[PDB]
RNA sequence: AACGAGCUUGGUGAUAGCUGGUUACCCAAAAAAUGAAUUUAAGUUCAAUUUUAAACUUGCUAAAAAAACAAAAUCAAAAAGUAAGUUUAGAUUAUAGCCAAAAGAGGGCUCUUCUGGAACGGAAAAAACCUUUAAUAGUGAAUAAUUAACAAC
RNA sequence: UCGGAGAAAAUCCUCCGAAUGAUUAUAACCUAGACUUACAAGUCAAAGUAAAAAUAUCUUUGACCCAGAUAUUUUGAUCAACGGACCAAGUUACCCUAGGGAUUCCUAUUUAAGAGUUCAUAUCGACAAUUAGGGA
């Protein structure tokens, strides 16, 4: 079965509350195939907002789709399709979280 | 084999060209242009192709046409594409011969 | 599946017959290429339809309709209407008023009398040889008392010198309700006169309504006038000389070719030497030869050869 | 493949910041242009 | 071919060109089409009468078989009642 | 199988022309154009060319 | 004195689509290793390219709508930036590529499509990555790319 | 060798057929302009003329030479190695020449249901995790 970052793999819920399910979730995310997470509600939620709060408040000039839509320096030479789509987030079958 | 438009729309197109190769009725004839057995099209006269789309009408005569075309729900009519070229000069002129 | 299914070929045809004269996004081919009489009206049709006699001719289908009743009804209620649809088909509004458009409205007769036994008319697109166009046609429109009036006869397209210009035939002017025997005869009548090989001309009766007598002296011709640069002349400048007086109301055309009396007319009076045309067409259109005409048979070589005949040079 | 690229039109699309630091104005456009080739076309598609 | 025979040191030419093409003076040859005799009950009318021509050779070939004959053949030649005596000239030919 | 006859032309001329025939049915004959007399007249089997 | 068939002379300068070699200077241009047929794949002929000369006229980049498709190339009005192009005459060689980066298909290879490259500078040494319009003399100058980077509440 | 279909313009990629017959209103000659194409071969066709008083309808292949059959017109290939030598198989370790080549279970970490009387990790250890290293 394929799955594709972002998604989520299992589910849980019940009247626990995520400090109980976290063990458990985290030692069977530890041995799926791919990097995998334990997130509440409240986790992925702020997993989201740290992304775009990151974005607002980047204080670098440059940035990834910028220079690649524009075809600045002439990038798209040494770039593939797909890159302007990811913005250079996805690389392979890898997701960096840390790139805006 | 090489089947396709042999003559594209905006082109000036003289008596006998072909304008396009088919194996099934992918256009039609339209106004001017002939059919050959193999249904490839050519112009019948001297002047620019062009390719419209206008209502189909078959021949009374041909049983399956008319059925499907009866069958068809009053709402509407199906469409095709016909091909076309717009003569281009007049049929003749007239001039002084001799005076008598 | 909620709308219904033609169920006949005709009800398809009629629904695309009506969806292809609607316009749309797509290209198509066309792109490219009172109460009073009301209610008479009504009565007169319930006393029809009472007469038993009626029914059981139609029943037995063998009534029948006179033509000559039909006809002139038809001129007084949308004979004007469908005048104006032929001369809009034949040109005439476009040639003559540079595309003006008038109703006639007058029921115009015009016919030219064969010897005494019976006369030929002049209707909207008729054929006309010239040997029955030698003489001057009889005129009656039904004026009513009073309105003076101009005629003018000419031949559109027969023009041999300037395509815009049009020869006049003969002009009556200052015409006193029907009498048109009181009419200054400004241009004296000539018979038409088609050249040979030149396809069909249209000439046509133009009526016009005078609020005012006005003396045409610009227009009034020496009679007889045989002179070709005499003759030729504008509609659409003179209906403006005279647009404030004049105001066409009635029309009448037909159609004539070339004839042995036309080759009387272009040398006893014209005293000229008759024009002849021919319908010329282009010359077939060949590609451009090839020092080597690869996989082209023998004839290719006569297709770009001008004369029949051998040549031997310096031999 | 690599093929030939366009480029969206906002890029072309300045700001009023833009005009400020460049100081250009967008009214009386200038007339000619002095353009110098600063880099190679080796390597660089036909 | 042989360019240098013994015993003349001439030039030969090959005969199965002179069977098989013609001529003419301009510098076109002429030829048949290949099987125009050949199973003609399973042809197509329109087929068999292309087969039938008479039909022009291309620059290259023209090259080939001009190398492949002598210069006897490229003569001008006065046959009473030729047929084609119209067709050793080229008129109009602007190139 | 199928055989190539020969029908040849009654009007009195050597015009003939090749036509197809299942062996099973009976010697063909046909009305065709001989260009010859310019009409169309009859053609009648004479002889067996091949067997298709 | 090396016989699956002796030795010598001659035929004989046997033949070799195979290996090897093929002798002064200078200037200019330059393919590509693609498609087709072949007892053809170690070769050849044709196309295609390239080239020399000549003729006379539009070519290249771009290219709206609009069609053709399904709901980035084909076509190419006007313009603009620019100087090539078409045709005739003559002619070989070539017809095994290599590596990088994209998109696919067979499943790291193996193929097909699209782009680029062949430093004397840089990446240590470095055909293929990056900087680099040719060729010069000078004990001048401004620059390009440029293997470096700054453990946990 | 060729044709049909998918991948979709690649493939030792995956399928179906053809070396056809049937059907007949019998389907001429001549001739602009085009397609396809190295060449060869293969397609479509206005106009004109001529027969008749709607085309043939289904939907393919073999060149040249050379032999036939006729009263001019026609016919000859599992030439299928399908651009086709008119007609020729094995074997060589006795060999020769010209060249081109080559010469899954471990082991270490992470996880820990179960084993271990009781007790996960004294000793082991399922399901898994490691850009972790090794062996027609
Ligand atoms: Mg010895
Ligand atoms: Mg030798
Ligand atoms: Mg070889
Ligand atoms: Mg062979
Ligand atoms: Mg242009
Ligand atoms: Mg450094
Ligand atoms: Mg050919
Ligand atoms: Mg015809
Ligand atoms: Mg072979
Ligand atoms: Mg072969
Ligand atoms: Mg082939
Ligand atoms: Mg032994």
């Amino acid at each position: 079965t394929p799955v594709k970052t972002g998604c989520l793999v299992v589910e849980m819920g019940g009247r626990c509350e995520f400090e109980e399910v976290k063990g458990i979730l985290n030692q069977v995310a530890h041995k799926l195939p791919f990097p995998a997470k334990a997130v509440s509600r409240k986790t992925l939620e702020r997993m989201h907002q740290n992304q775009r709060e990151r974005e607002l408040n980047n204080q670098n000039p440059w940035t990834f789709e910028h220079i690649a839509t524009a075809n600045m320096f002439g990038i798209r030479k040494f770039l593939s399709p797909y890159d302007l789509t990811q913005k250079g987030r996805y690389w392979g079958k890898f997701y960096m979280p840390k790139r805006v | 084999k090489h089947y396709g438009i042999k003559k594209m729309e905006g082109h000036y197109v003289h008596a006998g060209n072909i304008l396009g190769t088919q194996r099934q009725f992918r256009w039609h004839p339209g106004a001017h242009v002939g059919l050959g057995r193999n249904k490839c099209l050519y112009a019948l006269e001297e002047g620019i192709v062009r390719y419209t789309k206008d209502v189909y009408v078959p021949n009374p005569k041909n049983t399956e046409a008319v059925d499907l075309v009866t069958s068809l729900p009053k709402g509407a009519v199906l469409y095709k594409t016909f091909v076309h070229v717009v003569p281009a000069k007049p049929e003749g002129t007239f001039k002084l011969v001799d005076m008598l | 599946e909620r709308l219904e299914k033609y169920r006949s070929f005709e009800r398809y045809r009629r629904r695309a017959e009506q969806e292809a004269r609607a316009p749309h996004w797509w290209r198509t081919y066309r792109e490219h290429f009172r109460t009073q009489k009301l209610l008479e009206r009504k009565h007169f049709l319930r006393e029809l339809r009472a007469n038993v006699e009626e029914e059981r001719a139609a029943r037995l289908r063998t009534a029948s309709i006179p033509l000559e009743a039909v006809r002139a009804e038809w001129e007084r209620t949308c004979g004007p209407y469908h005048k104006q649809r032929l001369a809009e088909y034949y040109g005439l509004y476009r040639d003559l008023f540079h595309g003006a458009t008038f109703v006639p409205w007058v029921p115009l007769h015009v016919a030219y009398a064969v010897g005494e036994e019976d006369l030929i008319p002049v209707y909207h697109g008729n054929e006309v040889t010239p040997t029955e166009a030698s003489r001057a046609p009889e005129v009656t429109y039904e004026a009513d008392k009073d309105s003076l009036w101009t005629l003018l006869f000419i031949n559109l397209d027969g023009h041999l010198l300037e395509p815009d210009a049009e020869y006049v035939h003969w002009l009556l002017t200052n015409i006193p309700s029907n009498r048109v025997a009181e009419g200054q005869e400004t241009c004296p009548y000539l018979p038409p006169f088609p050249a040979r090989g030149s396809g069909f001309h249209r000439f046509a009766f133009l009526l016009f309504k005078q609020d005012k007598p006005i003396n045409f002296s610009e227009d009034t011709r020496p009679s007889p006038c045989y002179q070709l640069a005499q003759r030729t002349f504008r509609t659409f400048d003179f209906y403006k000389r005279h647009q404030e007086a004049m105001t066409p109301a009635g029309l009448a055309f037909f159609q004539c070719r070339w004839d042995d009396s036309v080759t009387h007319t272009f040398h006893q009076l014209l005293d000229m030497r008759e024009p002849v045309f021919e319908f010329v067409r282009p010359p077939p259109y060949h590609p451009k030869q090839k020092r080597f005409p690869h996989e082209q048979p023998l004839r290719y070589l006569d297709r770009y050869r001008d004369s029949h005949e051998p040549t031997y040079g310096i031999y | 493949k690599f093929t030939k690229s366009r480029i969206p039109d906002k890029v072309f699309q300045p700001k009023p910041e833009d005009h400020e630091k460049y100081g250009g104005d967008p009214q009386n456009p200038h007339k000619l242009h002095i353009v110098t080739r600063i880099r190679s076309t080796k390597r660089r598609p036909y | 071919l042989t360019y240098c025979s013994t015993r003349k040191g001439k030039r030969k030419t090959v005969k199965s060109v002179v069977h098989r093409f013609l001529r003419l003076h301009s510098g076109l040859w002429l030829r048949r089409k290949a099987g125009y005799k050949k199973k003609l009950w399973k042809k197509s009318t329109a087929r068999k009468k292309r087969l039938r021509e008479f039909v022009f050779c291309s620059k290259t070939q023209s090259k080939l078989l001009d190398k492949m004959t002598t210069s006897f053949w490229k003569r001008r030649n006065w046959y009473a009642g030729d047929p084609y005596q119209m067709y050793h000239d080229r008129t109009n030919l602007r190139v | 199988k199928t055989i190539l006859v020969k029908l040849v032309s009654q009007a009195g001329t050597g015009f003939s022309f090749n036509h197809k025939r299942s062996r099973l049915r009976e010697k063909l004959s046909l009305l065709h154009y001989d260009p010859i007399v310019n009409k169309k007249v009859l053609f009648v089997e004479q002889k067996k060319i091949r067997s298709l």
